[PDB]
């Protein structure tokens, strides 16, 4: 086509739905980890993760508005994961890097897997 | 504003 | 902070949302301009709109399922600015311009009425 | 991945 393209555009519509979840508007489910709870946009959520994409096109989980994931999880691992799919932002660290590396293998996140075993091959 |  | 980023995260998801739409997932509302319907997901008009953000912001219209524009606003103008908004691409020509920079006032989608008003101080 |  000849279309004319905003470069900031992706970056500031990702900046404007994390500041949708900082403030609990239009959240749709609420993601179950051990004891904790994190609020979240179904359509983000799907849009970062195999996983999520999987859970939310079945006819049938689509409408929970709760999903409990396996108690294997580490909260703190999910957590992290989570700002990523909302900022670009990864806080990978010594102390984290296998829980992250192994809920973002639960959640088929590919690309979060890869710099992890990177980091990791690299120590 | 680019040319993509 | 220690984060690093990835770069292409943002286009990822505005792509993977754009997909969704295409396959009418997950969408809850439906634009109507004039006689035209155009199915969305709030969060991204809210993302690209500062009259979606005030409209899904509204206690009452949050919950609504069809949002009706001005008759004013011209269908094909619309349609350019949806794609824009789940692309970063603008269809923008000659025969178009007039109805996307109204509409783009309409909607209050600052960038798009900049690079409208360029355009045409140049022609 | 890049230092942001
Ligand atoms: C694959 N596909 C057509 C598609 N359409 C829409 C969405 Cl939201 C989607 N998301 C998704 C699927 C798989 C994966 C991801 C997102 C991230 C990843 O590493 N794997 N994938
Ligand atoms: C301004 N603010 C705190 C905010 N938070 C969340 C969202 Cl979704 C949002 N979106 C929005 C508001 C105003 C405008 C836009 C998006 C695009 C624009 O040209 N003006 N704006
Ligand atoms: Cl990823
Ligand atoms: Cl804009």
């Amino acid at each position: 086509d000849s279309c004319i393209q905003f470069t900031r555009h992706a970056s500031d519509v990702l900046l404007n739905l994390n500041r949708l979840r900082s403030r609990d508007i239009l959240t749709d489910v609420v993601i179950v980890v051990s004891r904790e709870q994190f609020r979240a946009h179904k359509t983000v959520l799907m849009a970062c993760s195999g996983l999520f994409y999987s859970i939310f096109t079945d006819q049938l989980k689509c409408n929970l508005s709760v999903i409990n994931l396996d108690p294997e999880i580490n909260p703190e691992g999910f957590c992290i994961l989570l700002d990523f799919m909302y900022t670009s932002r990864l806080n990978l660290r010594e102390g984290n890097i296998m829980a992250v590396m192994a809920t973002a293998m639960y959640l088929q996140m590919e690309h979060v897997v890869d710099t992890c075993r990177k980091f990791i091959k690299a120590s | 504003w680019v040319i993509p």
